[PDB]
RNA sequence: UUCGAUGGUAGGAUAGAGGCCUACCAUGGUUUUAACGGGUAACGGGGAAUUAGGGUUCGAUUCCGGAGAGGGAGCCUGAGAAACGGCUACCACAUCCAAGGAAGGCAGCAGGCGCGCAAAUUACCCAAUCCCGACACGGGGAGGUAGUGACAAGAAAUAACAAUGCAGGGUCUUGUAAUUGGAAUGAGUACAAUGUAAAUACCUUAACGAGGAACAAUUGGAGGGCAAGUCUGGUGCCAGCAGCCGCGGUAAUUCCAGCUCCAAUAGCGUAUAUUAAAGUUGUUGCAGUUAAAAAGCUCGUAGUUGAACUUUGAGCCUGGUCACCGGGGUCGUUAACCUUCUGGCAAAACCAGGACUUUUACCUUGAAAAAAUUAGAGUGUUCAAAGCAGGCAAGUUUUGCUC
RNA sequence: GGAUAGUCGGGGGCAUUCGUAUUCAAUUGUCAGAGGUGAAAUUCUUGGAUUUAUUGAAGACGAACUACUGCGAAAGCAUUUGCCAAGGAUGUUUUCAUUAAUCAAGAACGAAAGUUAGGGGAUCGAAGACGAUCAGAUACCGUCGUAGUCUUAACCAUAAACUAUGCCGACUAGGGAUCGGGCAAUGUUUCUCGACUUGCUCGGCACCUUACGAGAAAUCAAAGUCUUUGGGUUCCGGGGGGAGUAUGGUCGCAAGGCUGAAACUUAAAGGAAUUGACGGAAGGGCACCACAAUGGAGUGGAGCCUGCGGCUUAAU
RNA sequence: AAGUUGGACAAACUUGGUCAUUUAGAGGAAGUAAAAGUCGUAACAAGGUUUCCGUAGGUGAACCUGCGGAAGGAUCAUUA
RNA sequence: AAUUUUCUUU
C-alpha cells in the first residue's frame, strides 16, 4: 500500500534470525566505528554508508558488531546532521521539481508530483517535529528550501 | 492497515474449519490471541498450537479438530457490565447452554461464565461456539 | 443486465482507445470495438490463370497479391453477414469455425 | 459502510439525523405542515358553510358521478371539497346548511376513483347522517 | 466589544461574592467537539403509552422546582413582595356622571358572552387533612360531600326447573315448542336500622313487586384480506358500494328491500395524533453493478481508527455452600507489601498502623440519597380495580395481647 | 518513508527528425464526359473536365506493426533523436523507526463541446444554401459551406468521466496464457552477450472450469468469509411524478457549475428471469387457397342468369 | 407641610435601519387529472437513420444535426 | 429506395 502510489510491492530486505556478529569475522567493532567516522567526515549519507559496508568491505549489519545503529554512532561521536536523512532527501527532491517546474511551467505532472511531495515533506515534518528530532518552530517554506538543501 | 489482530486470526481459523482443513497458520500473533485460544482450548473447541517465535511479532500454527461453528470478534470492545452479560449471550450465543464469551476482565481474558463467578465485567473481546 | 462480460470490446487496463472508421458507412468505431478482418486476395481471379499465363513474359514470374484489412463497424458486419448473432450458450467462444 | 468505532457516537448520531429527513413519516411530522399549510390545524372535524355542488367524474377504470360538494371553513377560510357517502342527501343539503367536515380515512390522501376530494361530510344543519335518512329526525325550519 | 464584550487595580451599591455599576489600564472570551442567529403549534422533571432486546412517541394536568396575575415600569409596608382579592403612571378595554368627577383586572371557587369538533352547579359544610390568628370556643370556594353526564378502571340484568311427540342418539339424554303450569325470581315500590356535619349512595329491612309488549340488545360485517349467502325481489357502468384489490352495460354471492348467519357486548363504528409491525432510519440491524443510491480523480487539516513487544507459571497454610469453586498471606525461580510519617527494637536494617493510581478511561462494591409511580413481600375491600391494614376470640366477655 | 543497482514504461514537458495521404497552385499529353447514387439529381467540362506526369505550398494525423498487450490518480498517452524532472515493480544481512489508513472545511488536474484576445485555417463539418425520396421531409442521401476541428495567453469543470462495482488490511479452488523484475540450468542457438526452452517467485492486465460461498436472478475469486448478522474509514438512498423544478446562497464575461425544496397528485413505478405473440432480425426448409413458365384457361371490357349493397314502395 | 433644584430606574409616543410571520394586486411564465379531439410517429424489433450520455445549434412538436464518450447493441469470435 | 394510423369494453 504505496502512501502516494497504487502500487502494491513487498520488496525489502529479510534480516536473519541469528541476531549475533558474524561468525567469520573480524571487523573489531571499535575499528568499523572509526571506519563509518572516516566515511561521514567523506560525506556520504547513512544508507551509503550500509551498502559500501555490505558490499565491500564484508560487514552484513554494522549494528550487529557495533551494538547500536549507525546514526546512533555518528550522533554520539558528534557528526549527526541537522537535517534527518530521509526529509533531507525529500526536500532535495522538492526543489529539484520545483526548479523544472519554474524553467517549464507546461509539466502539470510534475505539479502533481509536486504536491505530493509537498505534503510527504509537510507529515514528515511533523512527525520530527512531534517526537522532538526537529525544533518545534521548524516549518518549511520554498523560498528558503534551496538555501536548507545548501 | 491492520487494525485488530484478533480479528484477522478468528477470520482465519473459521475460513479453515469451514474448509475443512486440520490446521491454520496465523500472523500475526499476540498475547489477547494467545488467551483467546487458551480460553478456547480449555473450553475443547481447540486442539494444540505452537508459537513459532520469531524476532518479530511472531507466527502460530493451530491444531483443529472441528467441532466449532464459528469464532468471531466484537469490534469495538464494547464495556460489558455484570447485568448486561446476559443480554450479549442472548444477542450472540446459539443457546445458554451451548457457547462462549469472551471477556477481558481486570482479572484476565476469560470466558462469560467464570467471568459471572469471578462477579467482574469487562470488555468483550469474542466469542465461540 | 450486462450481454458481454467484456462489454463488446477488448479494453483492460486503457482509459481511452482511439477509434477508426468503418469501410461502409464510415462510423466512428473504437479500435478494440471494430470488427477486424484480413482480405488477402490475388490481383487477378483464379479463372484468369490460363489466359494471363498466355499473355505473359517473364518466364514464369510471380503473381502479385493485394492485402486489405477490413475494419467493420457492428451494424455494418451484421449487415455484411462476416458476424452473425448468436445463441446465449455460442456467445461465449472466441475460437473461429 | 458504516462507521464502528467506539468514540463514534457523535458521527452516527449526526448521520442519522440528517438522513432521518429523508423518511417521509419523520418529514410530515416535523415539518408542522398540518399547523403551516393544511386545511385542519390537526383538528379531526370542522364546520362550514356548503358553497355549491360539484359533479366530479369517477377515474379509470369506473365511470359515474361522485355526487360531491365545495364547503368554506368558518375557521380557517380555505375553500376545500366535500364528498357525500350516501344517495339522495345533495337534494336534502341546500347552500348554507351548517355542514361538518372531517377526514376520509386515507390520512389526508385521496381515496378510491374520487379526484382531489379530501374530506367528507358528517353532519348536516346540527343534526347528523344516517339520522334524517331513516327518518328519525327532521331537518330544522332555517 | 458603540452604550461591558474578556481580565487587573481602586471605589460605589447590595444582606452578601461578583464588570452589578463607575474611573483608569490591557484585548481579550466562545467556536466545525457546531460558537452565534433563527424556529419550536417547547414550562422542566418524577413519569406515561408500545414492549424480546435496542429503541420511538408523549408528559398543560393530583408530586417537586420556575414564571405570570391584561403588557410594561416604579415604590411603601413588612424578616420575607418589585405582592396586584398592596399602591402609583402610560398603553388597550368596561362602567355611574348631575358632564365637577369617580372608579378595575375571576390564567381562584360558581355562573355569562365569543372562539369553537371539543370539556359541569351562580349547591352544602368546616365533620375528617391541614392552615391562619390574641386562641379549646373563630375563619378557611384550601379541603370534604353531592347534582350532571356514555365511557376512565373493576363486578354483573335480559333468565330458568319439568310433562309433551317428532329428528334422533343409544333404556340415559340435546333441539324446533303459535302448549301449559306451579316454582327461584331481581329492577323497582314502599317502609325500619345503619351510614353521614346534614345528607345521597353502599351495606342492610320485613313486606308488595313477571306467565309473555312479561319489566323486545344493540353496533358493524357476510368476495379476498378477515368470520359469516351465487338466497328472493327493484335498477342496469346509472343510482351507487367500496380502508386496497375491486363489483355494477337485464341472472348483481360487493348497489337497495326481506330472511338468516358471523364478531364484540351495554357496548360498537367513524375522523385524527401516535406506537408495534418498519430489518421502510437499521449501534444492535438496512441498502448502493442492473430496483433509489461510490463524489471523474488526487492531495490534504479537524473527526474516526490505529502492528507486536515490559512478571508468566508451579508448591503451601488456614478458614468458607456444594470430586469441585471464590477469597488472604507467604517462601525459591527473580528481591519479594515499592516509598513516606509515627512507635519500638538497633548495625544501617526490621516489624506494626496511616497515606499510597504519575495519570485516566473501564469493571465491582459502598455512601448519601423525596414520595407517588414500576416490579414485587405480607394482608378475606363478599373476588377485583382497591386500601395499608389487620388478627386472637365462643366454652369465660375478660376494660389485653399481637403484629 | 528514504537511499542504492540493473531495468521497464504508446507516463509528463521542451527542442528536433521523418512518413504517405487530402486540398490547392503552375506546367505537359489524347479527348467527352467526370463526380455521385438504389435510381438519380445538383455542379463543371473540346475555353481541355477527369486521368496521367513533374515541382511546390498549407494545415491535420502518425495507417499497417496494434494484441482479451503497456503507462498514468483520472481525464488520457502511439513517427525518429536528444535533454530535464519524476514514477511503479524487482533485487538488497542498506537507512529511519510507527513516521500509519480514511476523510469535513480547503486545494491540483480534469475528454469533448462552449467563451475572451493573437496566429493559422488542408480535411471534415453545427447554422445555412441548393438537388433528389415522400402526401407533407423541416431529417436521414449528394455537393458546397460559417462557427468549430489546430495552437498560444486567460476561462469553466461536466460525460453511459463505467468495471454503472469507493480506499486500506487478513483468509479462501484447480489450470493455462501475457507484461515487468529476480533466481536456477556441467539447457539449445548466434559472428559472453543476446534470442529461444523449462521450473520457481513477486507485482499487474486479464482468461477457462467449478461453486465450499453469495445473490431475486442475470451473475460474482468478489458482488465470498452476513439471521452463524461487528477489521477500519469516507460518499450516498428511503415508493413514482412534481423536480434536479422554484426560491435562497455561492463561483463564472456568458453558457452554465455547486447546494437545493414545498404544495398537490398517484397504487404503482422499477429490476431479474420464464412462456407465448410480434420483428421491414438471422439461419434451415414447405406451399399453383405463393411466385416463376414465351406459362394454359380465364374474369373484370359487351349483353344477359343469379346473389349482395344502395334507391323506391306497402312489403320490396 | 405646600412648594424648589439635580441624579438614577424609567412606562409610553413620532421616526429610521434590521429580523420573523401573515396578507392584496393589473400582468406574466409552469406543473398536476382527464370513457371514446385536432397535428404526426420520437421510443419499445436492426421501431424501419441502433439506443443513451455530455455539450452546442436549429426547427410547430415529438425531435434533427455537429464533436467526444458508453453498450444498458444488433458483435463476447478471424491466431493466418 | 419506400412502407403513417389502428378510440374507449364484453
Ligand atoms: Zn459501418
Amino acid at each position: 500500500g504505496r502512501m502516494h502510489s497504487k502500487g502494491k510491492g513487498i520488496a525489502s530486505s529479510a534480516l536473519p534470525y541469528v541476531r549475533s556478529p558474524p561468525a567469520w569475522c573480524k571487523a573489531d567493532a571499535d575499528s568499523v566505528v572509526e571506519q563509518i567516522l572516516k566515511f561521514s567526515k567523506k560525506g556520504m549519507s547513512p544508507s551509503q554508508i550500509g551498502v559500501t559496508l555490505r558490499d565491500s568491505h564484508g560487514i552484513p549489519q554494522v549494528r550487529f558488531i557495533t551494538g547500536q545503529k549507525i546514526m546512533r554512532i555518528l550522533k554520539a561521536n558528534g557528526l549527526a546532521p541537522e537535517l534527518p536523512e530521509d526529509l533531507y532527501n525529500l526536500i532535495k527532491k522538492a526543489v529539484s521539481v520545483r526548479k523544472h517546474l519554474e524553467r517549464n511551467r507546461k509539466d502539470k505532472d510534475s505539479k502533481f508530483r509536486l504536491i505530493l511531495i509537498e505534503s510527504r515533506i509537510h507529515r514528515l515534518a511533523r512527525y520530527y517535529r512531534k517526537v522532538g528530532a526537529l525544533p518545534p518552530t521548524w516549518k518549511y517554506e520554498s523560498a528558503t528550501a534551496s538555501a536548507l538543501v545548501a | 492497515v491492520r487494525q485488530s489482530v484478533l480479528a484477522d486470526c478468528l477470520n482465519n481459523i473459521v475460513n479453515a474449519e469451514r474448509r475443512g482443513r486440520r490446521q491454520v497458520l496465523i500472523r500475526p500473533s499476540s498475547k489477547v490471541i494467545v488467551k483467546f485460544l487458551t480460553v478456547m482450548q480449555k473450553h475443547g473447541y481447540i486442539d494444540e498450537f505452537t508459537e513459532i517465535d520469531d524476532h518479530r511479532s511472531g507466527k502460530i500454527v493451530i491444531q483443529l479438530n472441528g467441532r466449532i461453528n464459528k469464532c468471531g470478534v466484537i469490534s469495538p470492545r464494547f464495556n460489558v457490565k455484570l447485568k448486561d452479560i446476559e443480554k450479549w449471550v442472548n444477542q450472540l450465543l446459539p443457546s445458554r447452554q451451548v457457547g462462549v464469551i469472551v471477556l477481558t476482565t481486570s482479572r484476565g481474558i476469560m470466558s462469560h461464565n467464570e467471568a459471572r463467578a469471578k462477579d467482574a465485567g469487562g470488555k468483550i473481546l469474542g466469542f465461540f461456539y | 443486465t450486462q450481454k458481454r462480460r467484456n462489454n463488446g470490446r477488448n479494453k483492460h487496463g486503457r482509459g481511452h482507445v482511439k477509434f477508426v472508421r468503418c469501410i461502409n458507412c464510415s462510423r466512428a468505431v473504437p479500435k478494440d470495438k471494430a470488427i477486424k478482418r484480413w482480405t488477402i486476395r490475388n490481383m487477378v481471379e483464379t479463372a484468369a490463370i490460363r489466359d494471363l499465363s498466355e499473355a505473359s513474359v517473364y518466364s514464369e514470374y510471380t503473381i502479385p497479391k493485394l492485402y486489405i484489412k477490413l475494419q467493420y463497424c457492428v451494424s455494418c458486419a451484421i449487415h455484411s453477414r462476416v458476424v452473425r448473432v448468436r445463441s446465449r450458450e455460442g456467445r461465449r467462444i472466441r475460437t473461429p469455425p | 459502510g458504516k462507521p464502528a468505532g467506539l468514540n463514534a457516537a457523535r458521527k452516527l448520531r449526526n448521520h442519522r439525523r440528517e438522513e432521518r429527513w429523508a423518511d417521509a413519516h419523520y418529514k410530515k411530522r416535523l415539518l408542522g405542515t398540518a399547523y403551516k399549510s393544511s386545511p385542519f390545524g390537526g383538528s379531526s372535524h370542522a364546520k362550514g358553510i356548503v358553497v355549491e355542488k360539484i359533479g366530479v367524474e369517477a377515474k379509470q377504470p369506473n365511470s359515474a358521478i361522485r355526487k360531491c360538494v365545495r364547503v368554506q371553513l368558518i375557521k380557517n377560510g380555505k375553500k376545500v371539497t366535500a364528498f357525500v357517502p350516501h344517495d339522495g342527501c345533495l337534494n336534502f343539503v341546500d347552500e348554507n346548511d351548517e355542514v361538518l367536515l372531517s377526514g376520509f380515512g386515507r390520512k389526508g390522501k385521496a381515496k378510491g376513483d374520487i379526484p382531489g376530494v379530501r374530506f367528507k361530510v358528517v353532519k348536516v344543519a346540527g343534526v347528523g347522517l344516517s339520522a334524517l335518512f331513516h327518518e328519525k329526525k327532521e331537518k330544522p325550519r332555517a
